[PDB]
C-alpha cells in the first residue's frame, strides 16, 4: 500500500498534534522548539482491506491505527525555528490535498 | 459623535436610520460588550464638561 | 464538503441505535459548538444543514428579552417589531451564514460531539428496550462487579446494574 | 458598461465597432494569459520514478 | 404598493414602468423577475409593499405566499413568511393572506412579510378561534343552484337541459361522464357563466388539469373567479401542488362560511398524474394503476359536502372515458358509485351535430326532493317517465324542439302536459 | 468570404479549390475539417471571413454557432462567440446569427466572431427590446393554411382529402396517428410541397428523428427550407441537442413575428430518445417509461400556438403506433388528448393498395369555425354526416372516386349535393 499524509497519527497525544491542520501539515507560522511533529505521514505496513467506512470509523471510533509505523517526519533534535513556507509537489493522477 | 451620547440610548432608533443593517448594529453591540458597558443606560451627568 | 457530510451520515456504524434524524441533530450540535468556538464571543447558532442532500445554512439566535447581558444573543422586546418578530422568545434568525465545518479544530470537536451523541443514543436505546422487562426476570453475564455496584451484560450492548 | 450607442452610423458606428473589436481582442488575450498561467502553475509536476 | 395591480396588468405597462424607472433592460427576462425587480425598485424609492396570495406550508416549517395567475408556482414573486406567524396567528396551508411586506437584504431574496391585514377575507381575531374543515358535519344539499338565466339564448338551452336532468345544489358531487369529442368544454363554460350570473355572491373556481394551453388562456379571461390551471406542459408534481393549493383554499373558504364551488376537468387525468407522482406501494392492477394512488384523488372528490354550520362546498369533476387505455376505465369504475349526481354525454348524439349530447336516461341525481318543490318534482318525474321509453337521439331532438319554442322551464313543463 | 457558398456546395468543388490553393492532401479527411482548412487558407490569403448559423449557449457561458447541414453538430466548422456578445446584444440559445469572423491563433482553433450583422434576419437595434416566447398570449388558429395546389395531380388528391378531414391553420397542433407500413413519408412530403408552394413567405422546417439516412438525403434536397434530421445512427444526446436547437430557432423566429411551421416525425421515437437520455427519476411504469421523461417532449409539443401579437407556430408531429412495445402505446395515450387535430391512418386501407389510407371517421379538428367560412363548414358537416354511416375502405374508395373526377374541393362539394 502507498503511504499517505493523513492526520491519523496514533501513540501520541492531541497536544503534540495540535500544531498540524486537518490535512496533517503544520500551519504557516507555528514555531517549534524541540523534536516535534510537523508532517503527518503514515505508511501501511500491513495487507489490503482498508475500506473507506473503516477509515471514517477509525477517525472517530475503534482501536488504534493498525498499519502506520509512524513514518511521519519530525524536526531533528536540538534545532528550533518558526515555519514560514511549505511547498508540495504531486505526481499526475494523485489529487492535491487542501494545502496544495 | 461621542460615546457617552450613544451609551444612554437604545437601538430602537438605530434601525430607524437607513443603511443600519446587521453589520453596523452587531459591530457596535460587540464593541460595547468588549468594553463592558451596555447599550441603553440612565445617567443625568451629561455632558461633563462639554 | 457536503459529499463528506453525506458519506458520514450514511456510513454510520449503528444505523439502528442511531437513526437518521439523530445523526442530523448530532451534526447540527457539533457544527454549533464549532461555530461557538470560532467566534471569540458567545453566540448560539444552529446550522440547519439540508437533511437530505444539500449543505448547511447557519442562523443566529438572539433570545428576545429586555436584558442586555451578552448582547450578541440579546434583542429587546420594544426594539424587535422590525422583521415582523412580534414574539417574546424564539428570534432564531439567519443573521449568520458562512460556517466552516471542515477545519482541524472543528473536525475534532465534531468527532467528540459525535462520540458523545452515539453514547447517549446507545444508552437511550438499551434502556428503553430492556425497560420493558421491568417486572419479569432478566438473565445475563456480569460485565464487572465494582464496590458501589455491579454491572451486567444482558446482550448486544445491553447493560444492567445491581446496587451494593 | 454602456460603451455602445447609436448616432451618425456611417462612420461613428464604424469607429465604435473598431474600438469594440479591439476591446474584445484585448479581453480575449487577457483571458488567454490568465488560463495559460493557471495551467502552468497547476500542472502536475514530475518528482521521481 | 399593492401587488394585484402589477400582477393582472399586461406586461407592456410593466415594460413601460421599468423603462421609466431608469433600470436595466427589463423586457429580456420572465414576467416573474420583471415584476420582482419592479417591486424592488419601487420599494427602494417608495413606501412598504402590499402583497397577497395563498399560503403553502412546506415540510420545512416556513410558508410561501403565491399568486393566482402563476397557478401558485415558485419564483421571485413568492412571499416568504416565517414560522413565527404560523405560531402566532396559527396559520394553515391554503390561507388567503394579504398584507404588508418588505424587501430582502443579503442572505434573502424573497419579500418578507411585515404585518398581515386580511386572512381569508376576515379579521385575524375572528379567524383565531374557528372550526376545522373535517370537524364539520356534512349533509345533503338544500338550496338548489338555479342554472337557467332566463334569456333563452342559442346555447343556454344546454344549461336548461342540465336543470332538467341534474338539479345542482350547494354541497352536491357532480360527475360528467363523457368520451372525447363530445363538447364538454363550452358546457362547463356556460355552467360557470350561469352560476356566476345567478349566484355572484358565492366564489367560483375552475381547474384545468392536463389541458391545452389555448383553452387555459381563453377561459382565464372569459369567466369570473380565479382560473387556476395546470396544463400538460408541466410534470405531475405541479399538478398535485395546484391540487393541494386549490383544495386547501376551498377548505379555508368554507371554514370561513363561504359557499365554494369547484369545477374540475378532467378527474381521470388528475388521478393519472397522482398515480405517476406518488411513490408506488407494490400492488399494481391492469393498466398500471396502484392501490393507494387513488386515495388522494378520492379524498379530493370527497372534500365536497354541505356543511350544517355555515356555507358549503360543491365540486363538479368531469371523468373522461372511452380513450382505449385502462387507466381512465378503472378510474371511472372507482368513481362510479362515488358522486351523487352523474351526467352522461354519449358521443353518439354529439357526432350527429345534436348538442347538447346528454344521456337523459342514464343521468340523474339523488335526494332531489331537498332541492325542488313538490309539483316541480312531480313534473320532472312525469317528464322522466315520458322520455324513458324513447331512445337517445330521438329523445334529444324531441327535447330540443320542445325547449326551443319556450323560454322558461316552467312554461315548458306546463306545455308538456 | 461567405460560409454558405462553401457549405452547400458539393465536396468536389471544395476538393478542386483546396488542390488549387496548393495545400496538403485535402480529400483524405472529413468535409468538416476540409472546409475548416479551406477557410483558414482563404483567411491567410484574403479578407475577413463571413459566417452564419444558429447559436447554442452551453452551461459554460460562451456560445457555439453551428450550421444547418451538419444538423448543428460539433466540429471545426463551429463559430465560437464569447460571453461578451451574450452580455452586449443579450443573446439567447437558438439565435440565427450571421456576421464577420476571424481566424484563430494559438490556444484557440475555432473562428472567433468579430461583428454580428444579422440576428434572426433582423437588426440588433430592433431585436434588443423585444418580447419573450412564453410571455406571448396563445390563441386559436384564424388563418387557414390552404393545402390544395389546384392542379389536381395523381397524388395531390391526398392533400385534398387532408383539407377535407383536417383544416390546418397557423397555430394548430397536428398528430398523425398511423401504424408502420402506412405511407406517411410521402404524405408529409406532399404536405410540405403544397405548404411551400401556396405559402412561400412562412418558414418551413422538417425534423426526421431516428429515421433512415436514405430518406434524410432524399428529403434534404426535394423540399424547401432547411431539412434538419437526426437519424438513428447517433445516440439520443444528438437527438435532444437537435430538438433544443430547432425549438429555440422556432421560438426566436416566432418572437421576431414570423409564421413558423415544424414537421416532426416521429414523436414517439423522439420521446423514447428523451426517455433514454435524461436521467431517471425512480418512478417507472410498464414498458420502461419514466414520469419526467415525457415532460420535455410534452413541452416540445406545447410550444406550438397562435400568437396574438404577431406570427404563430404550427407543429405537425406524427405518432407511430402499433409496433408491439409499450413505449409507443403509452406515448400515444399521453399525447392523445394533447393535440387539437388528430389524423388517423389505418393500415387496413393502406395494405389494400388504397392510398391515402385516412380514417375520416376518427379524424377531426376542433374550432374549425375559425378557419373555414359558413357554407364551407356546412358542406363539410354534411359530407361528414354522409360518410359517417359508411365503413373505412368503402368510404375511402367512394371519396377517391368522387374526388378523381373533380379538380377542386368546391366543385366536389357542389357535386356531392
Ligand atoms: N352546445 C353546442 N353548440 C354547438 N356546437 C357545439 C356545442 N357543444 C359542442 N359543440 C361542438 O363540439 C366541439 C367540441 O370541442 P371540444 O370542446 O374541444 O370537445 P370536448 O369538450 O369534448 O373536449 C366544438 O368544436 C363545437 O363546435
Ligand atoms: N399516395 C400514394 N400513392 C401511391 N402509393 C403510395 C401512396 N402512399 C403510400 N404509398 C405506398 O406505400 C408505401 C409506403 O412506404 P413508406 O413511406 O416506407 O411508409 P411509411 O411512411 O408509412 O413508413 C410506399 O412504398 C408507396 O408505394
Ligand atoms: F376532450 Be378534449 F381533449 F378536452
Ligand atoms: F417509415 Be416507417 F413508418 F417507419
Ligand atoms: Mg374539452
Ligand atoms: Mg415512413
Amino acid at each position: 500500500g502507498p503511504e499517505e499524509i493523513t492526520a491519523d497519527i496514533p501513540n501520541v497525544g492531541e497536544a503534540a498534534l495540535s500544531k498540524l491542520d486537518e490535512s496533517g501539515i503544520v500551519y504557516i507560522g507555528a514555531e517549534v522548539t524541540g523534536g516535534d511533529i510537523l508532517v503527518g505521514k503514515v505508511t501501511p505496513k500491513g495487507e489490503t482491506q482498508l475500506t473507506p467506512e473503516e477509515k471514517l470509523l477509525r477517525a472517530i471510533f475503534g482501536e488504534k491505527a493498525s498499519d502506520v509505523k509512524d513514518s511521519s517526519l519530525r524536526v531533528p533534535n536540538g534545532v528550533s525555528g518558526t515555519v514560514i513556507d511549505v511547498q508540495v509537489f504531486t505526481r499526475d493522477g494523485v489529487e492535491k490535498d487542501k494545502r496544495a | 459623535h461621542y460615546i457617552g451620547d450613544l451609551v444612554q440610548r437604545t437601538e430602537v432608533e438605530l434601525l430607524k436610520t437607513p443603511n443600519l443593517g446587521k453589520k453596523s448594529l452587531t459591530e457596535i453591540k460587540d464593541v460595547l460588550a468588549s468594553r463592558g458597558l451596555s447599550l441603553g443606560m440612565r445617567l443625568e451627568n451629561w455632558p461633563p464638561a462639554s | 464538503m457536503n459529499k463528506e457530510i453525506l458519506a458520514v451520515v450514511e456510513a454510520v456504524s449503528n444505523e439502528k441505535a442511531l437513526p437518521r434524524e439523530k445523526i442530523f441533530e448530532a451534526l447540527e450540535s457539533a457544527l454549533a459548538t464549532a461555530t461557538k468556538k470560532k467566534y471569540e464571543q458567545e453566540i448560539d447558532v444552529r446550522v440547519q444543514i439540508d437533511r437530505k442532500s444539500g449543505d448547511f445554512d447557519t442562523f443566529r439566535r438572539w433570545l428576545v428579552v429586555d436584558e442586555v447581558t451578552q448582547p450578541t444573543k440579546e434583542i429587546t422586546l420594544e426594539a424587535a417589531r422590525y422583521e415582523d418578530e412580534s414574539l417574546n422568545l424564539g428570534d432564531y434568525v439567519e443573521d449568520q451564514i458562512e460556517s466552516v465545518t471542515f477545519d482541524r479544530i472543528t473536525t475534532q470537536t465534531a468527532k467528540q460531539v459525535i462520540v458523545q451523541k452515539v453514547r447517549e443514543a446507545e444508552r437511550a436505546m438499551v434502556v428503553d428496550q430492556f425497560r420493558e422487562h421491568e417486572g419479569e426476570i432478566i438473565t445475563g453475564v456480569v460485565k464487572k462487579v465494582n464496590r458501589d455496584n455491579i454491572s451486567l451484560d444482558l446482550g448486544n450492548n445491553a447493560e444492567a446494574v445491581i446496587l451494593r | 458598461r454602456w460603451l455602445e450607442l447609436g448616432l451618425t452610423d456611417e462612420e461613428k458606428q464604424n469607429q465604435l465597432e473598431q474600438l469594440a473589436e479591439q476591446y474584445d481582442e484585448l479581453k480575449h488575450e487577457f483571458e488567454k494569459k490568465l488560463e495559460a498561467k493557471r495551467r502552468k502553475i497547476t500542472q502536475g509536476d514530475d518528482l521521481a520514478p | 404598493m399593492n401587488l394585484t395591480e402589477l400582477k393582472n396588468t399586461p406586461v407592456s405597462e410593466l415594460i413601460t414602468l421599468g423603462e421609466n424607472m431608469g433600470l436595466e433592460n427589463l423586457a429580456r427576462m420572465r414576467k416573474q423577475d420583471i415584476i420582482f425587480a419592479i417591486l424592488k425598485q419601487h420599494a427602494k424609492s417608495g413606501e412598504d409593499i402590499f402583497g397577497d396570495g395563498v399560503l403553502e406550508i412546506l415540510q420545512d416549517g416556513f410558508g410561501f405566499l403565491r399568486s393566482a395567475d402563476s397557478s401558485y408556482l415558485a419564483g421571485p414573486d413568492d412571499i416568504y413568511v416565517s414560522p413565527s406567524q404560523i405560531r402566532r396567528f396559527n396559520l394553515r396551508t391554503g390561507d388567503t393572506i394579504s398584507g404588508k411586506i418588505r424587501p430582502p437584504k443579503e442572505g434573502e431574496r424573497y419579500f418578507a412579510l411585515l404585518k398581515v391585514n386580511e386572512v381569508n377575507f376576515d379579521k385575524p381575531e375572528n379567524a383565531r378561534n374557528k372550526i376545522l374543515f373535517e370537524n364539520l358535519t356534512p349533509l345533503h344539499a338544500n338550496s338548489r343552484l338555479r342554472m337557467e338565466r332566463g334569456n333563452g339564448s342559442t346555447e343556454d338551452l344546454t344549461a336548461r337541459v342540465l336543470d332538467l336532468a341534474s338539479p345542482i345544489g350547494r354541497g352536491q358531487r357532480g360527475l360528467i361522464v363523457a368520451p372525447p369529442k363530445a363538447g364538454k368544454t363550452m358546457l362547463l363554460q356556460n355552467i360557470a357563466q350561469s352560476i356566476a350570473y345567478n349566484h355572484p355572491d358565492c366564489v367560483l373556481m375552475v381547474l384545468l388539469i392536463d389541458e391545452r394551453p389555448e383553452e387555459v388562456t381563453e377561459m382565464q379571461r372569459l369567466v369570473k373567479g380565479e382560473v387556476v390551471a395546470s396544463t400538460f406542459d408541466e410534470p405531475a408534481s405541479r399538478h398535485v401542488q395546484v391540487a393541494e393549493m386549490v383544495i386547501e383554499k376551498a377548505k379555508r373558504l368554507v371554514e370561513h362560511k363561504k359557499d365554494v364551488i369547484i369545477l374540475l376537468d378532467s378527474i381521470t387525468r388528475l388521478a393519472r398524474a397522482y398515480n405517476t407522482v406518488v411513490p408506488a406501494s407494490g400492488k399494481v392492477l391492469t393498466g398500471g394503476v396502484d392501490a393507494n394512488a387513488l386515495h388522494r384523488p378520492k379524498r379530493f372528490f370527497g372534500a365536497a359536502r354541505n356543511v350544517e354550520e355555515g356555507g358549503s362546498l360543491t365540486i363538479i369533476a368531469t371523468a373522461l372515458i372511452d380513450t382505449g387505455s385502462k387507466m381512465d376505465e378503472v378510474i371511472y369504475e372507482e368513481f362510479k358509485g362515488t358522486g351523487n349526481m352523474e351526467l352522461h354525454l354519449s358521443r353518439k348524439i354529439a357526432e350527429k351535430r345534436v348538442f347538447p349530447a346528454i344521456d337523459y336516461n342514464r343521468s340523474g341525481t339523488r335526494k332531489e326532493e331537498l332541492l325542488t318543490t313538490q309539483e316541480e318534482l312531480q313534473k320532472m318525474w312525469i317528464l322522466r317517465k315520458i322520455i324513458h321509453p324513447m331512445g337517445e337521439i330521438d329523445a334529444m331532438e324531441f327535447l330540443i324542439n320542445k325547449l326551443a319554442m319556450t323560454k322558461t322551464n316552467d312554461d315548458f313543463f306546463e306545455m308538456m302536459k
